[PDB]
């Protein structure tokens, strides 16, 4: 039914533990790499699938728990706890995203005004260069239901994240105002930086 | 060497039809159970339906009851999709049960694994016209950050590189679905303060743009 | 190699097993197992075709059985009708075959040096059979007699009744000859068509066991079986029955259809459920049904599409409570559903099978090859040895799946009881069985579907009897090859031998308790028996765990007292033993149990009338030849004066004076043997106040000594079976080296000619037996026959045969004679292959009080010295029609209906007819007992 946590982060060589709480008094585990199909790790809640690294153990304390003791650099994926229930039914968890942990970085913020030819057919767009962790919060100025936002995958070298925010509004409503501000909250920002722009 | 193959995925106007095939090889579909599991775009693993061809049993998710049909011919399984909503757009994977002759009818379910999955087919469900994309460039704040913006394009996917792929610091974000039914994505690149040309490439439609960006 | 699809050399086996194994598959698709055993005395092979009677043509019921008979009767390469069987006979071998519903299985054994010869002959069966014209008209009679013998057997009638309600697989004269003639059908052609269609190489499995290397075996099997053709032949409710039996029996059969579970061999769900439902420990189904006074016995488990069964015997009260009995069965099953599948139970079962496999007893070659030959169609080469033992995957879903079939809605219930006699309205066609069929009322169904929890039902608990110490004690410095008497007192004689062969952590402990009061008269014999039956019934709950745990016991009354044998792993054996003897010596009888068991015994005394004619003949010859023997009838009569008081008084008296003779043999030390003996003695002294018997009170019974030149006949009628039986006994004299080897050599020489002449040629009957009879230190030559032919004719034919045999012995060459000698020699020198066979041998030496443990070597050494002359004059002295010392007795059992060229039968004298056994005995001398 549920899993814990949303995601986990840590070093290589660290010890990661995922807890999946659930009739059926057992549970199975799969490791999915972003893009590809799932991979089977553990079937009987205790024993692991064939040809799987010995560093994956299924435990139970109640709640069920997958454990990665000697986490490698290629065990950074999403983890799914599945159930099989009466009635022929299957069910998975929301997924545990195991992330690699470098120290704190700071979001290099930048804003971008709508192109001239885009109001001839408007989309304002904030940008967070690099930062760590994936936890940030960007609200647009009065606030906000018309905001879209994409994040990136961790960088191959620094392991930092780059967020992107898109505030879309019809030209009409773009001229109806004059002060557009971007407000980002994050871990290594003393004061929450508010990058306003004017017309 | 056991393995699975999915086939039939494509682009279907909503409330349409599709028939996927989980071509099996290395084992007989008759004494194994074939599951159908679809992942959304950027969301979690979701189960759709399953079939035990020995006990002739089937099982569907509450998300789709009278809009899906799972059947199999003994050496392939087939998931049949009927009237597909705009949200059924996702990637479908199909696996088999590790253990033979799993008893479908049960009171306590036993989580056996699924050892062999397919590498899925992506069915895209949206009713709009294919598009050439639209490029828009972004100016800087007068240690510099500049980039492009592809706002109206369909379907996936597009590649976007700096000066014929000549340029580190290049961050192309993941496409997001416009409330319209079209995709958008922006590509940014951080550079020193001491001209840049980027090219948008869309091959579903044959189309290639090249536009520069300039400060102020 | 083109001839082999693949070779799987490694084959998982017990680490105690020194035989070697090689699996392969031939090009034409045949799975083969090869077994090398350089110790073995006999080699063996078997072949199983995955076709049997379920594939008979709809217009010729019994065809595949018939075919099975016809394959043995001649080939292109060996056209003599019995070249095969005579070869086997002449080389210490034997052969048989059976036909089940989905299998046909042919197997033989032979002296280890002539495997290849036997095998070549065997191979011809599958290449070219003659299907001789003359063979067919006789053998349909052989088949007919096979069915005839079974006609009045209760099990066969139940078997066929269940199937008919559906082909008749056995066949008979009607279905195989009469009806096909009437309908324009050529049977030989049909046989040919069936052989050609279904006997495809792909459906075959062969296993061969021999002294030869794995390579030599490989070449034998490649050579002889590669050429078989492979023609890709595809592999092919709520009723109640009230049945009238032949014997006076009372049974309830409950059966549920299930799917074929064969493929679930890695879990064995049917065995798990059988194990649970069939349990006899505290808390169990049986335990409740028995407490309720409804049932004495219960079996549950899987029976060969398939079925799951639960069968019980019925007390008088039970017969009127069948419906409630079944209600309880459904409650117990509901209990199993409610608790769901139990991993701990599976683990125990898996462990017990694992242990049982590690220390499995070495099989008799013929059975091993036959069995494995059967199961090779179902399992990978590498797993055939272990597939039936080793559980690997726990599969609660399959167990639950099977549990879902044991529901009141697909149940079949059959009750067998004499009470329905006259109350029936249907007749089964093939056997004549009278029964009634009725729908179970939906209300009864409804009640069962709602079977509630009772709580009187609990799963069994951990089996505390599981052995865990398997150390093999080291062989003593002073070890001896035969058992030694290591304690010799007034109360008890203890023979002991530490195992120096088998090396499994097991033992056998045998005790004869002697008391004259066990057999003084019929009443006391009845009481001894009822006593022991009561004791076993009362120990049963406690003893059952032990029995699962490879510890069993046997307790029965004999003409000398009582007999106890405890066998199995010795880790826990003294504990079981101590419980047995302590309870023996302090038994308190429950009245209800007494009444129930007494009633059962009454019926079993009655059921003798339904035994086979030849069983009767053996029984009466036994009565005739022993000084003292109580008849079943006398026991029955005497049975009514057995009351509770009388038994209660009898028991302490029986135990009041005893002598004990024991053989303790296996993995145990001398100190431990003395320990066990002394434990028994002290327990008996403590609780039953036993004192020693006087040397003079150790009566053994003698055998009636028949007068020179006489012939006596004893005649009786069998009221049930429509066949006759005869037994003819030529008593010779007391045992000693030479008389024994004369008789044995003669029996060996005449052994196969008699089968081939009296059965195969002359077709006197299905049962034709000959050999030494040994009793009470005396011996002689016997013939046993069961037939459609009248007894006086059987007599004349046996006598003519005996003369043919004398002539034949005169005419034979020195070398053939030495072949018979060498063959008898090998037969006599055959080493026992497992513990309990050696124990049986020693026990035989002990109970007769001849104690000739090295008899086999003395007698074989002496055997090799003998010539034709000797045997000719022995025969002339003791056996010939005009022999000065002929002593002939005959038992004639007339068929119910029966009234009271061929080589030349001699004129016989008028026999003296025995009118009354007691007069006969009183009027003749008695032999000595044999000196120790
Ligand atoms: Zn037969």
């Amino acid at each position: 039914m549920t899993q814990s946590p949303s995601s986990l982060s840590a070093s290589v060589g660290d010890r990661v533990t995922i807890t999946c709480r659930a009739v059926s008094s057992a549970v199975a585990w799969y490791q999915q790499k972003p893009g590809k199909a799932p991979k089977l790790l553990i079937y009987s809640t205790s024993s692991l699938y064939s040809g799987v690294p010995s560093r994956f153990s299924g435990s139970r304390s109640t709640d069920f728990t997958l454990t990665i003791s000697s986490l490698q650099p290629e065990d950074f994926a999403t983890y799914y706890c599945q159930q099989s229930s009466p009635s022929f039914l299957i069910t998975f968890g929301q997924g545990t995203k195991v992330e690699i942990k470098r120290t704190v970085a700071a979001p290099s913020v930048f804003i971008f005004p709508p192109s001239d030819s885009q109001l001839k057919s408007a989309s304002v767009v904030c940008l967070l260069n690099n930062f760590y962790p994936r936890e940030a919060k960007v609200q647009w100025k009065a606030l906000s239901g018309n905001s879209q936002e994409s994040v990136t995958e961790q960088d191959s070298k620094d392991s930092t994240y780059s967020l992107s925010s898109t505030l879309t509004l019809s030209k009409a409503d773009y001229e109806k105002h004059k002060v557009y501000a971007c407000e980002v909250t994050h871990q290594g920002l003393s004061s929450p930086v508010t990058k306003s722009f004017n017309r | 060497e056991v393995q699975l193959v999915e086939s039939g995925g494509g682009l279907v106007q909503p409330g349409g039809s599709l028939r996927l095939s989980c071509a099996a090889s290395g084992f007989n579909v008759s004494s194994y159970s074939i599951h159908w599991v679809r992942q959304a775009p950027g969301k979690g693993l979701e189960w759709v339906a399953s079939i035990s061809s020995y006990y002739g049993s089937t099982s569907y998710a509450d998300s789709v009851k009278g809009r899906f049909t799972i059947s199999a011919d003994t050496n392939t399984a087939y998931l049949q999709m009927n009237s597909l909503r705009a949200e059924d757009t996702a990637v479908y994977y199909c696996a088999r049960d590790r253990v033979m002759y799993y008893w479908s009818f049960s009171k306590y379910g036993y989580p056996y694994g699924m050892d062999y999955w397919g590498q899925g087919t992506l069915v895209t469900v949206s009713s709009a016209s294919t598009k050439g994309p639209s490029v828009f460039p972004l100016a800087p704040s007068s240690t510099a950050a500049l980039g492009c913006l592809v706002k109206d394009y369909f379907p996936e996917p597009v590649t976007v590189s700096w000066n014929s792929g000549a340029l580190s610091g290049v961050h192309t974000f993941p496409a997001v679905l416009q409330s319209s039914g079209l995709y958008s994505l922006s590509s940014v690149v951080t550079v020193p303060s001491s001209t840049y040309i980027c090219n948008v490439n869309h091959k579903p439609s044959n189309t290639k743009v090249d536009k520069k960006v300039e400060p102020k | 190699n083109p001839a082999i699809k693949r070779i799987g050399n490694h084959i998982t086996k017990s680490p105690e097993d020194k035989r070697e194994y090689r699996g392969l598959e031939l090009a034409n698709g045949i799975k083969v197992l090869l077994i090398s055993d350089p110790t073995t005395d006999k080699s063996s092979a078997a072949l199983d075709v995955h076709i049997g009677s379920l594939s008979d043509p709809p217009n010729i019921a019994g065809l595949s059985h018939f075919l099975e008979h016809m394959l043995f009767l001649g080939t292109k390469k060996y056209p003599k009708e019995n070249e095969y069987s005579q070869f086997l006979s002449e080389h210490a071998g034997s052969s048989n075959a059976f036909t089940s519903g989905e299998h046909t299985n042919y197997y033989f054994d032979v002296s280890h040096e002539h495997l290849e010869g036997a095998l070549d002959r065997f191979a011809q069966f599958f290449l070219s059979p003659l299907f001789d014209e003359s063979a067919k008209d006789r053998e349909v009679n052989a088949v007919d007699s096979e069915h005839e013998k079974n006609v009045m057997n209760d099990a066969w009638r139940l078997f066929q009744l269940e199937k008919a309600t559906s082909k008749f697989g056995t066949g008979n004269k009607y279905t195989l000859e009469t009806r096909p003639n009437q309908e324009g059908i050529d049977v030989r052609q049909e046989l040919l068509k069936f052989h050609s269609a279904y006997y495809s190489s792909n459906l075959m499995a062969v296993v061969v066991l021999g002294r030869e290397s794995l390579d030599d075996l490989t070449n034998l099997v490649v050579k002889l079986f590669s050429e078989v053709e492979n023609k890709n032949v595809p592999l092919p409710l709520k009723q109640l029955y009230k049945i009238v039996p032949i014997k006076d029996i009372r049974n309830l059969y409950v059966t549920f259809p299930i799917p074929d579970l064969q493929k679930y061999y890695k879990s064995n769900p049917g065995h798990y459920l059988g194990h649970l439902i069939g349990h006899e420990g505290p808390g169990s189904l049986l335990s409740e049904l028995k407490s309720k006074g409804w049932v004495n016995t219960l079996v549950g488990g899987q029976k060969e599409f398939m079925f799951f069964i639960i069968n019980v015997d019925l007390t008088e009260e039970g017969l009127l409570h069948v419906e409630d009995i079944i209600l309880h069965m459904f409650q117990y099953i509901q209990k199993l559903r409610a608790e769901g599948p139990q991993e701990w139970v599976f683990q125990e079962l898996k462990d017990l099978n694992a242990v049982a496999f590690r220390f499995k007893d070495k099989e008799r070659p013929r059975g091993y090859t036959s069995k494995i030959a059967g199961i090779l169609h179902y399992y990978p080469l590498e797993e055939v040895l272990t597939a039936e033992y080793l559980l690997e995957e726990f599969r609660p879903d399959l167990i639950e799946m099977v549990l879902d079939k044991l529901r009141p809605e697909n149940v079949r219930v059959a009750i067998v009881s004499k009470s329905f006699e006259g109350k029936t309205d249907r007749t089964e066609e093939w056997y004549g069985t009278q029964y009634k069929q009725e729908a179970i009322p939906d209300e009864v169904i409804k009640k069962w579907q709602n079977a509630d929890l009772n709580g009187k039902f609990k799963l069994p608990t951990k089996n505390e009897f599981i052995p865990t110490n398997f150390e093999i004690l080291p062989l003593e410095k002073e070890a001896t090859p035969y058992p030694a008497l290591i304690k010799d007192t007034a109360m008890s004689k203890l023979w002991f031998k530490q195992d120096d062969k088998f090396f499994l952590p097991k033992a056998n402990l045998n005790f004869e308790f002697f008391s004259p009061f066990a057999y003084v008269d019929p009443l006391h014999s009845n009481m001894a028996y009822l006593y022991l039956e009561l004791l076993k019934d009362s120990l049963n709950e406690y003893a059952y765990a032990a029995e699962l745990a490879g510890l069993s016991y046997d307790l029965q009354n004999t003409i000398y007292g009582m007999y106890l044998s405890v066998k199995g792993y010795n880790d826990k054996q003294p504990i079981l033993l101590k419980k047995i003897i302590e309870k023996m010596a302090t038994f308190e009888i429950d009245e209800k149990r007494f009444e129930i068991i007494k009633e059962a015994y009454m019926r079993s005394l009655n059921n003798f009338r339904a035994e086979q004619p030849h069983q009767h003949a053996m029984y009466y010859l036994r009565l005739l030849m022993t000084e003292v023997a109580w008849t079943k009838d006398e026991l029955k009569e005497a049975l009514d004066d057995v009351t509770l008081p009388r038994l209660k008084a009898f028991i302490p008296q029986l135990l009041s004076r005893l002598h004990i003779e024991a053989l303790l043999h296996g993995n145990i030390t001398k100190q431990a043997a003395l320990g066990i003996m002394q434990m028994v003695e002290d327990t008996l002294i403590e609780h039953a106040h036993t004192k020693p018997l006087l040397p003079s009170q150790l009566v053994r019974y003698r055998e009636v000594q028949l007068p020179d030149r006489g012939w006596f006949v004893y005649q009786q009628r069998n009221e049930v079976h429509n066949n006759s039986g005869i037994e003819i006994y030529y008593q010779t004299d007391m045992q000693s080296t030479s008389e024994n080897m004369f008789l044995e050599l003669f029996a060996q020489i005449i052994s196969e000619p008699a089968f081939n002449t009296l059965r195969t040629k002359e077709q006197l009957g299905y049962i034709v037996f000959s050999g030494p009879r040994r009793a009470n230190g005396i011996q002689g030559l016997r013939f046993i026959i069961q037939s459609e032919k009248p007894p006086h004719y059987l007599e004349s034919r046996v006598e003519a045969f005996l003369i043919t045999m004398e002539k034949s012995i005169e005419d034979m060459t020195e070398e053939a004679f030495q072949k018979h000698i060498q063959a008898l020699a090998i037969r006599r020198l055959d080493k026992p292959k497992k513990l309990s066979a050696e124990s049986a041998k020693y026990w035989g030496e002990i109970i007769s009080q001849q104690y000739n443990f090295d008899r086999d070597n003395t007698e074989v050494a002496y055997l090799k010295t003998l010539t034709k002359e000797d045997i000719i004059k022995f025969y002339k002295e003791m056996l010939a029609v005009d022999a000065p010392r002929r002593h002939k007795v005959s038992v004639h059992v007339l068929a119910r209906e029966m009234d009271s060229n061929l080589s030349q039968a001699p004129a016989l004298p008028q026999p003296e007819v025995i009118q009354n056994m007691t007069e006969f005995k009183r009027g003749l001398p008695l032999f000595p007992l044999v000196k120790p």
